[PDB]
């Protein structure tokens, strides 16, 4: 096969694979735009000879589809597989994982991050700390990775701020301050201290290839001057401490009252000179510097621009990146050490059974485990290739495999099927090398596997193996609430559009497309720029069609605020057995508790009631008397028992409960007001008149009739909608920011702070907007403020829509935006015309 | 540095086999090693002279008693040797 | 520039289109595939670029790396080794282009 | 009319004949119900007629 020229061996890194110590699985994220592609552009240059940056446009190595191209940011996390060396000079097999930084794919990051074992948080020296940062160390710490953060673009310190030597340092240190104390909030373990002291933090430049930590540049001056332990000079290059010249020590006094810091004496002002020397005085003293500095250019070398000659300039003198080497071997584990925090969090049924012990010695024969997370498309569009990483085993070229879904268990064995697979392949950016066989620890393109995959696979063996149970699907970051529906233009080109309706759903890992019961085909998402891409790609690549897309709108959920105000009976149909309700609210703050697995079922009924009367403070017989919650396994909704034992039957009671809470599952979804889940009610049973015979106490009495049950309780006690609300921050100059004031003002909104960035002119402003009033809010704020302010937009949580659902003494007319108390009512009834039920529902309809 | 000590550095990691001047075979993964030749290993088969088969989990030779070092045979598509 | 007629259906029924914020026309420019049928020769926008935070010298007896009043202020306030170990560099040992 | 003439795409939308010198509000509403009836009529009314005599 033909392959671009490469500073090692290929059979280098063939060899390289079989070792497991020797192997790092990465990933790189942060914020967007804070210079992650243009650092994978750095290593790719590092490890290739014959690519290189054009000298007025990026390179953008590992952005390979066109859209990414024409808007400028990413899209599609992208894998790449590398050797590179230490400061020592052993060489190293990075697999390093480039994800987009935008909110709005955060999916992509989540996809990411399944399938590697350490996180690099790329960080803005000059902006700072924002919002997808702040959500990523949230999200990567609660998914058990190690953290380390690397500051790119070090050089807006010096170039535009035009900042002082110890501001700069103030403004770093501020930054990673900051870094801490979001990571101390989260995490209960105490070794998570991040500092440059211990190798934990990079200094970085992606523009002019620029990066270091403290022991990169100690070596520096070890090849400069010789003679010095570069291990024990690095360690008191931060924080107060001061070089005395008359003792040649380290003391933490000041000698002079104009003593520097340690780090701003050897390394902050060196940098500040070298870029000055550069920059302003290229024509007189430059080359005095290159000089002084042991560096010689060509004569051709020194005619060039500003820009490429400082990326000469600085690529000469720092070279390779080998403290980002340092850093990811020193505190991020290899897969053969970090594999049992791995299968204890992803794997199901835990990390003490049989199988689990043998996937956590990464043993590279034995029983083949797989974990292929993503799915990435050809040139043609018309079959797929897996990725995921070889947890166990060794796959092989035409060995045949079994593919489990997510659907799968040892109970049923029906999401499952054994194919053939065709080729395999290891991942750099713009080409694939091909092998025959991946060994265990490494990643792992797959072809002839993509059929029966939707959002992740299991790979496993035929033959053997009779335990293996399915890995845990993705657990998102957030919630897309984003209803667009689609038709053909053409009617008859209904099964073109069903091929791409099912294409997309495969690329994309936190879509959701269904069937609505009026025929309308809804795609769920969410934003703009994320439906915008779901669209091009729909469309362009695998339809080659026209569609129509309809006007977007949010998804709406159902509650109650009052308490019920008469006791809900009903009877089943066999006129035997009756089950009588009351619903009433949850406390504030509860539902939150549930949904992020500080409350759990399964829990042998003890620290479970104890929470209940502790935190919330119920009764021991309200603690001790839930029967289950949720219409999902972890749903914001509690089936309660207040039936005395001494009018019920407890005994007897216990037979028909796993009626009732399939009756309760199947109706706290798609509710009675406009089909969708119910939010923070307790459906609490005071009486039950149970069956006697066994025949009457079947399921197909009870459950429909429990559903009733629910929906009486639900339209009983004053039922009120609910609407998502997204969490926004606006990067803007503090000029427009009462413009921002203005145009929030009319998209019924409040802002909750407004702050200035240290070291910045900057401002933040931090607000929350209804979800539905979100549609073209970024163009109106980039259009008002003359194209100065940026924002983002993030789920955030869900309120109560102000107005009354079942006032039908409210009209409405057409085509007109309605007031606050017309709200809910419009609503609910366009939402059911929309869905395809009746024009209303009454109070005594179950 | 020359080139020899770079391919000690690179077989870090690996299975190697050292001869000392006390005539004893120690085979094993190598852990650490320095620009000498001291040589921390672990996991160690060991043969005396009069061949007798141990077992020793920790051993740090001192670079100075080492007749020679055998290496992994992969290591002739290393960067340094080609 | 010049040009380069409708029914009625279930998809474009007005009756639920919820009506909130009224669409206009650098929505369906800057997202050309989420808000409008038929786009035939559309091409995609650029999307951000951050803001470049240089300022300007009004004065040239400042210093030229100066704490500029513009810039917000930054609010002031680790595994330090002991005096005692010392380390001790070499006489000849300089930082980097001190002269 | 949808026993004989099964329509699982929907397709009876297209090829409806409508008066275009009127507003869209004032013409006829093209909901799927009031399609199927005049289809339907349509169908009750050629199916009187025997071809070899007359052809609606
Ligand atoms: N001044 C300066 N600009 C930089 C530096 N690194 C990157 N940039 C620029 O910032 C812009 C965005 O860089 P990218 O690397 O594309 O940003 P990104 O992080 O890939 O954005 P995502 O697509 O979210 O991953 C480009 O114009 C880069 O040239 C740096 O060290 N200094
Ligand atoms: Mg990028």
């Amino acid at each position: 096969q033909t392959l671009p020229v490469t500073v090692y061996e290929m059979d280098f890194l063939a060899d390289l694979m079989d070792n497991s110590e020797l192997i790092r699985n990465v990933t790189l994220c942060g914020h967007l735009h804070h210079g992650k592609t243009c650092f994978v552009d750095c290593l790719i240059e590092q490890t290739h000879p014959e690519i290189r940056k054009r000298y007025d446009q990026d390179l953008c190595y590992t952005d390979i589809l066109f859209t990414e191209q024409e808007r400028g940011v990413g899209i599609k996390s992208t894998p790449v597989t590398v050797v590179l060396p230490d400061t020592k000079g052993k060489s190293y097999l990075f697999n390093i994982m480039d994800t987009p930084g935008h909110v709005n794919f955060s999916d992509e990051v989540t996809a990411g991050l399944r399938i590697s074992d350490g996180v690099v948080l790329f960080i803005d020296a000059a902006e700072g700390v924002m919002l997808n940062t702040e959500r990523l160390i949230k999200h990567a710490v609660q998914e058990r990775l190690a953290v380390t953060v690397c500051i790119n673009k070090i050089d807006r310190l010096i170039l535009e701020l035009k900042l002082p030597p110890t501001d700069a340092y103030y403004k770093l240190r501020h930054i990673v301050d900051e870094v801490n104390g979001l990571i101390s909030m989260y995490s209960t373990d105490e070794n998570l201290i991040l500092s440059p002291l211990l190798g934990n933090v990079c200094f970085s430049s992606s523009q002019y290839s620029i990066c270091f930590t403290l022991g990169s540049f100690a070596k520096i001056y070890a090849d400069t001057f010789g003679d010095i332990n570069y291990q024990e000079f690095a360690k008191r290059l931060w924080g107060d401490i001061y070089f005395n010249p008359k003792t040649r020590k380290f003391t933490k006094k000041a000698p002079t009252s104009s003593s520097q810091r340690s780090f701003v004496e050897f390394i902050l002002e060196p940098l500040y000179k070298i870029l000055a020397q550069v920059v302003g005085d290229v024509d007189t003293s430059l080359p005095r510097t290159l000089d002084e500095l042991g560096i010689h250019l060509t004569k051709e070398e020194l005619k060039l621009n500003i820009r490429p000659l400082l990326r000469l300039v600085c690529k000469k003198f720092f070279g390779e990146f080998t403290g980002f080497v340092d850093m990811c071997v020193q505190h991020i584990p290899s897969p053969k050490v970090g594999a049992k925090p791995k299968i204890e969090h992803t794997y199901t049924g835990g990390v003490d059974s049989d199988l689990g012990e043998a996937m956590s010695d990464c043993d590279p024969d034995g029983p083949l485990m797989c974990h292929t997370t993503k799915m990435y498309s050809t040139d043609d569009g018309v079959q797929f290739h897996a990725f995921g990483r070889v947890l166990s085993g060794t796959i092989h070229a035409g060995q045949p495999v079994k593919v489990l879904g997510e659907n799968y268990t040892l109970e049923d064995e029906e999401d499952s099927q054994i194919c053939t697979v065709g080729r395999l392949w290891i991942s750099v950016a713009r080409y694939h090398i091909e092998v025959n066989r991946v060994p265990a620890g490494n990643w792992v393109l797959i072809e002839g596997v993509d059929q029966p995959i939707v959002k992740t696979a299991t790979i496993t063996e035929p033959r053997g193996n009779e335990e293996a149970q399915i890995f845990r699907p993705l657990k998102f970051n957030t919630t897309s609430v984003i209803k667009i529906a689609v038709e053909p233009v053409n009617p008859s080109e209904l099964p073109k559009m069903l091929d791409g309706l099912r294409k997309v759903n495969k690329s994309y890992p936190s879509l959701t497309t269904k069937v609505e019961e009026s025929g309308e085909h809804v795609i769920l998402g969410t934003g703009e720029l994320y439906l915008d891409c779901v669209m091009h790609d729909l469309r362009k690549m695998y339809s080659e069609i026209d569609i129509k897309v309809a006007d977007p709108v949010v998804t709406f959920c159902e509650t109650v605020v009052e308490t019920s105000s008469l006791k809900c009976f009903a009877e089943t149909p066999n006129k035997k057995n009756k089950i009588t309700m009351i619903a009433e609210p949850l406390e504030k703050g509860l539902a939150e508790d549930i949904e992020n697995e500080v409350v759990q079922i399964t829990w042998n009924r003890k620290k479970l009631g104890e929470f209940f009367q502790t935190k919330y403070d119920w009764d021991l017989l309200a603690a001790r008397s839930i029967w289950a919650f949720g219409p999902d396994a972890t749903g914001p909704n509690i089936l309660v028992d207040d039936t005395l034992p001494s009018e019920v039957d407890k005994a007897l009671l216990g037979s028909v409960k796993d009626s009732i809470v399939q009756g309760f599952q199947w109706g706290t979804r798609e509710g009675p007001l406009c089909d969708e889940l119910i939010r923070n009610v307790k459906f609490k049973i005071l009486d039950a008149v149970v069956a006697q015979e066994p025949l009457h106490r079947g399921g197909g009495q009870i459950i429909p009739t429990a559903r009733r049950v629910v929906y009486s309780a639900f339209l009983m006690a004053t039922p009120r909608l609910m609407e998502p609300y997204y969490f926004v921050e606006v990067q803007a100059p503090a000029d427009c920011v009462s413009a921002v004031y203005t145009v929030l003002a009319r998209r019924r909104g409040h802002v909750t702070q407004d702050a200035p960035i240290p070291g910045s002119p900057l401002y933040t402003i931090k607000a929350f907007i209804p979800a539905i009033d979100s549609f073209g809010f970024e163009t109106d704020l980039r259009t008002h403020t003359q194209g100065q302010a940026f924002s983002l937009s993030v789920f955030h949580h869900w309120q109560i829509v102000p107005g009354d659902p079942l006032d039908k003494s409210i009209v409405i007319r057409p085509l007109e935006p309605q007031p606050a108390p017309h709200l809910a009512r419009e609503f609910m009834i366009k939402t059911r015309r929309r869905k395809g039920l009746s024009e209303d529902v009454s109070i005594s309809k179950f | 540095i020359g080139v020899p000590i770079k391919v000690l550095h690179e077989a870090e990691g690996h299975i190697v086999t050292c001869e000392t001047n006390t005539g004893e075979v120690y085979r094993g993964k190598l852990i650490e090693a320095e620009d000498n030749m001291n040589c921390q290993m672990s996991n160690i088969t060991v043969t005396y002279r009069d061949g007798r088969v141990a077992q020793l989990e920790q051993v740090y030779i001192r670079g100075s008693k080492i007749r020679f070092l055998i290496l992994p045979d992969m290591l002739k598509n290393a960067p340094m040797l080609k | 520039f010049e040009p380069l007629d409708e029914d009625w259906n279930e998809f474009n029924d007005i009756n639920k289109i919820i009506i909130r914020q009224p669409i206009r026309t650098e929505y369906k420019i800057a997202f050309p595939y989420l808000y409008n049928n038929l786009p035939h020769h559309v091409h995609l926008t650029w999307y951000h670029t951050p803001n470049v935070v240089f300022i300007k010298t009004e004065d040239p007896d400042l210093p030229a790396f100066y704490f500029d009043p513009l810039i917000n202020p930054i609010s002031h306030r680790e595994p330090l080794p002991d005096d005692d170990e010392e380390f001790e560099l070499p006489e000849f040992v300089e930082p980097f282009l001190k002269d | 009319y949808l026993t004989e003439h099964p329509d699982p795409n929907n397709e009876n939308i297209v090829g409806y004949n409508n008066k275009k010198c009127w507003p869209r509000d004032a013409r006829m509403r093209l909901m799927k119900h009031d399609v199927n009836l005049g289809r339907a009529v349509f169908w009750d009314i050629k199916n009187r007629l025997p071809r070899s005599v007359t052809t609606v």
